[PDB]
RNA sequence: CGAUGUCGGCUCAUCACAUCCUGGGGCUGAAGUAGGUCCCAAGGGUAUGGCUGUUCGCCAUUUAAAGUGGUACGCGAGCUGGGUUUAGAACGUCGUGAGACAGUUCGGUCCCUAUCUGCCGUGGGCGCUGGAGAACUGAGGGGGGCUGCUCCUAGUACGAGAGGACCGGAGUGGACGCAUCACUGGUGUUCGGGUUGUCAUGCCAAUGGCACUGCCCGGUAGCUAAAUGCGGAAGAGAUAAGUGCUGAAAGCAUCUAAGCACGAAACUUGCCCCGAGAUGAGUUCUCCCUGACCCUUUAAGGGUCCUGAAGGAACGUUGAAGACGACGACGUUGAUAGGCCGGGUGUGUAAGCGCAGCGAUGCGUUGAGCUAACCGGUACUAAUGAACCGUGAGGCUUAACCU
RNA sequence: AAUUCCUUGUCGGGUAAGUUCCGACCUGCACGAAUGGCGUAAUGAUGGCCAGGCUGUCUCCACCCGAGACUCAGUGAAAU
RNA sequence: ACACAGGUGGUCAGGUAGAGAAUACCAAGGCGCUUGAGAGAACUCGGGUGAAGGAACUAGGCAAAAUGGUGCCGUAACUUC
RNA sequence: AGGACCGAACCGACUAAUGUCGAAAAAUUAGCGGAUGACUUGUGGCUGGGGGUGAAAGGCCAAUCAAACCGGGAGAUAGCU
């Protein structure tokens, strides 16, 4: 809709780079502990990307200290900070669930390098 | 997304391996459970000589939900399988010593220091 | 007091300085214009009667048209009316805006549910499911019994069964207001309003506080 | 699950009254042909609006 | 309660369904005018219509869905040919449907269906 | 006894008050907290499992509370068939035996397309007094009414101390209900792709058919929840139990007989929905029609010719509207539906071709190719001009005002 | 106990909780030796019970694919 | 009793994959089952999928889901060996 | 070798669902048991009603069984409706 849209690009970020899932990135998250603003970092392999404009999310999962953590990402939201792209991941399907049944030598995806 | 008969993991030396909530607790007719909330779970499998037993009946606290959490942003934070923290049966205080894994933002509500002062995680 | 008469353009959301997204009904509301005035002298109520939108010369009848040039506003489709409080008061043809909302803390919206159609108890009532195993026959979702027995020997009115869900005229109250922009025609409140995108919505200020 | 009573004529009479079946009370003459045909339907003979489509 | 859904189940499971939309397909092709039901005509366009928009392109890759559907190497000849310049102007509304009355046995209401060019 | 299907469970409930909880009070062997007991009060709420055919009961764990009964020990033309309550068989026991036992044990067909009442929805006809279109008032009816916990006042009042408030204010919960897809997900046999077997398109290549969508992977729109908003109320009137003021009868005393004031989730409102078939059929605004003539038991009469208005209906395109009707939008003066163009979304580097390799295959061309329902536009196609229904100024009496 | 009315006997095990189950106890209402007693490998569309797996059995149901149900046309019953 | 989803002995019996006369896809050959057209409500029958939990269901894991093939490895109590 | 194992034809009929004025006066769909034997089947024979036959249920003996069907005693008798 002519409105929604309009209504839709105000808030939309602009500096997002692009990424394909498989790629692994690490987040800066705005997290606050009372008064404590701080900048987080989290870092796992992206398993899968939605497009819907101002809606647009990705997702990626972590094997931190224990077991997986799938962390959602809604990418307009103003919690995020930072997105750094660290590795290319080489996929060939758009949802990477499969990863999660699989763990360590069974898991490590290919690496795309051009 | 815990509930009756779910079978939990403990996050911690307690002196269990895994777990089985019986009752959820707070308000009648309660459901569910999630990472915020005080359960009566009974102990399905202890360690050898940890400081609980095989058979005990006790409240606990989960940590982590397969079903995830939701932050005041819309995003989501699915762990990978359901975790508590025994509490002693009558004054929660955490029973064990070291904590496994991450826990959650959304836990630290004052009786609770403990617990984050240990989390290696979130 | 008297509200307005919007229409359902979607739903979004707004993404606060710390990333709340308050989820956001986009409700369009354009300038509406008073055709008629009603007085305690005629109907023994205060009210004004509006209009919004308009409508093509091949479809706008006869008796409509006239009464839109008594008060020379070009019709609107359709033709809402609110009752006055008595603090107020009103002037034909007075194109009346948004302006009203920009100062309210809550609103309440009143519109036509989605049209569910027949429906069944379970989806109607919430029915709890008769047991779908263990030699259930031919019951898997009926009602299940509706009466006692020769002592009352009929069925109590008021008893639900399977019917219409929908095109109610439901109404939400106590919505909180998120943003008004005037440059559009814009109300943003936060919420879930009644309606499919393109349903005229009733909004007015909230009662109960 | 039966009727109890056999009803009389008086009510079958009530049941089938909504049975009229209205006829079409409504004749399109083709502007050109002059014929007797449907609205928004081909002729028998097959114009249509003026125009010879059906070519048969 | 298909609220804003589309499409046409027309009492047929799905395999049987695109199975005749394809049969019908050549059909309407091969001699460019037939008799149908009017629902299955309307349901009709929204296959045969966008096929000629793939043929009004000549190029190996779209002789080869051509082909995919519609499973005609004689459709496909008709088509490239004779049905993709003939309508090279129009945008869309290759087709005309026009009500004939109803069918004899079992009071079906048919409709003719046919090109929009129809003239030699 | 020419048939009233009988326990329990599931489902759905509905009423009573002899009230489990929540509300308001009196007394106390009531300090406070927590209770005992009695009075008023039926709005709302009023467990999850283990064991048993179980009602019951016991136990484990909760909860503000896990009420007592009536309703053919509610409810089989709604389900179940464990129990009881046939025919088989065995044990104990009784009997010489055939057999027998609220003694036991294993097994053992539960039919019915709804005429009427009722009830949930939704239409047609006519009435509403000339007709038509919209908008309402509003009698009356219905829905909803639950409550925990934490914090503040305040470790204050009380109290040896331990313990630990009333009143009042704020936040956050559980259960129930309503609305909605923005977020998280489900589905998504009309979207993309991988792949087994086999058949066919002359063969390669490339595709299609069938095998539960062949098996699978992801997935738009819708729909939907476990997802996301909001709700219960505050306030007012009249009271119950109860507390009172003044105050005689009865020089006193006394809440009462005069008079006046307090006082609960109950009652009437307040909040939301239906609703003028409310025949007591209401009100407001607007729109349309103001021609001749015979007959007659000359009567709110019958009849003929010429006109048929507003509006409606029918037909077609149709819809987040829909079982059918109905309801909303549109009908060339057009964006109503399909298609087309562009974009989005999803799937994941098509085909063809060149190169390396013995080959399977990889790489470049290429984030290409293909895209359902989605968004913005575009009359290319289809929504034909007319006809059909509906009239031609609207009774009598009386009164108040204009002639 | 396929046998025990009392009886859900008492004790132990299994379970957060076990009138069923498993092991003992003898107080055998009213076991008992070819109307056989007591054991027993294997077998069994056999009775009871527990555990792993798996799952819409269930919390609590949602969506979708088809065949009826619904409407139009032809034919056209029945119990009562 | 019917142009009725039932019952009726023997004989012949190709290709591909497959242990196979199973089964999947075909050949020869023979059929689409003698009411159809729309719509795409509740509800019923057959089906498919399902977040988290996983027998809490229930008289009772009834029903479904699930396991499923060839070859090598390995395999207890008990036993009439 | 086997009243041996697995599993089609064949034979049988444990469970669930549908059906119940049914497609059918006992079947269907999906799974279940046996499957070289006390097996199963075609054809023709023999046994007849207080009799037959029975790995025994009072089971079967032409949709009928604690005494078949058809005809006759016979208009049995009916303190009952």
């Amino acid at each position: 809709s002519n409105i929604i849209k309009q209504l839709e690009q105000e808030q939309m970020k602009q500096d997002v780079p692009s990424f394909r899932p498989g790629d692994t990135v690490e987040v800066k998250v705005w997290v606050v502990e009372g008064s404590k603003k701080r900048l987080q970092a989290f870092e796992g392999v992206v398993i899968a990307i939605r497009n819907r404009g101002l809606h647009s999310a990705f997702t990626v999962r972590k094997i931190s200290n224990g077991e997986g953590v799938e962390r959602v990402f809604q990418t307009h939201s103003p919690v995020v900070d930072s997105i750094s792209v660290k590795r290319r991941g080489a996929v060939r399907k758009a949802k990477l669930y499969y990863l999660r049944e699989r763990t360590g030598k069974a898991a490590r995806i290919k690496e795309r390098l051009n | 997304m815990i509930q009756e008969q779910t079978m939990l993991n403990v996050a911690d030396n307690s002196g269990a391996r895994r777990v089985m909530c019986i009752k959820v607790l707070g308000g009648s007719h309660r459901r569910y459970a999630g990472v915020g909330d005080i359960i009566k779970i009974t102990i399905k499998e202890a360690i050898p000589r940890g400081k609980v037993k095989k058979g005990d009946v006790l409240k606990a606290v989960v940590v982590r939900t397969k079903k995830g959490v939701r932050r005041p942003d819309g995003s989501v934070i699915r762990f990978d399988g359901n975790a508590c923290v025994l509490l002693n049966n009558n004054s929660e205080q955490p029973i064990g010593t070291r904590i496994f894994g991450p826990v959650t933002r959304e836990l630290r509500s004052e009786k609770f220091m403990k617990i984050i002062s240990l989390a290696p995680e979130v | 007091m008297i509200g307005l008469v919007g229409k359902k353009v979607g739903m979004t959301r707004i993404f606060t300085e710390d990333g709340v997204s308050i989820p956001v009904t986009v409700i369009e509301v354009e300038a509406n214009r008073v055709t008629q005035v009603k007085d305690l002298a005629n109907d023994g109520y205060r009210a004004i009667q509006v209009t919004t939108g308009a409508k093509k010369a091949n479809r706008v009848t006869k008796p409509e048209a006239g009464h839109f040039a008594k008060a020379g506003v070009e019709a609107g489709r359709g033709l809402w009316e609110f009752r006055l409080a008595e603090g107020e008061e009103f002037t034909v043809g007075q194109s009346i805006s948004v302006e009203l909302f920009a100062d309210v803390k809550k609103v309440d919206v009143t519109g036509t549910s989605k049209g569910k159609g027949f429906a069944g108890t379970v989806k109607r009532w919430n029915f709890r499911t008769q047991d779908a195993t263990h030699g259930n026959s031919l019951s898997h979702r009926v009602p299940g019994s509706i009466g006692q027995n020769q002592t009352p020997g009929k069925v109590f009115k008021g008893k639900k069964m399977a019917g219409q869900m929908g095109n109610e005229r439901v109404t939400v109250q106590s919505l909180d207001v998120v943003r008004v922009d005037a440059e559009r025609n814009l109300l943003l409140v936060k919420g879930a309003v009644p309606g499919a995108t393109g349903s005229d919505l009733i909004v007015k200020p909230a009662v109960k506080a | 699950a039966v009727q109890q009573n056999k009803p009389t004529r008086s009510k079958r009479g009530m049941r089938r009254s909504h049975d009229a079946l209205t006829a079409v009370t409504s004749l399109s003459v083709d502007k050109t042909s002059g014929e007797k045909h449907l609205r928004h339907h081909i002729t028998a003979d097959g114009y249509y609006r003026g125009r010879k489509v059906i070519a048969k | 309660m298909r609220h804003r859904k589309s499409g046409r189940q027309l009492n047929r499971n799905s395999s049987h369904r695109q199975a005749m939309f394809r049969n019908m397909a050549g059909s309407l092709v091969r001699h460019e005018i037939i008799k149908t039901t009017l629902p299955k005509a309307k349901e009709l366009r929204r296959v045969v219509e966008p096929l000629i928009t793939l043929a009004k392109t000549d190029s190996v890759a779209n002789r080869r869905l051509a082909f995919a559907r519609t499973r005609d190497n004689e459709i496909v000849a008709k088509l490239f040919n004779e049905l993709g310049p003939r309508f090279a102007s129009r945008a869309g509304g290759y087709t005309r449907i026009l009500k004939c009355g109803f069918r004899a046995g079992d009071n079906a209401p048919m409709a003719y269906i046919e090109l929009v060019d129809r003239s030699e």
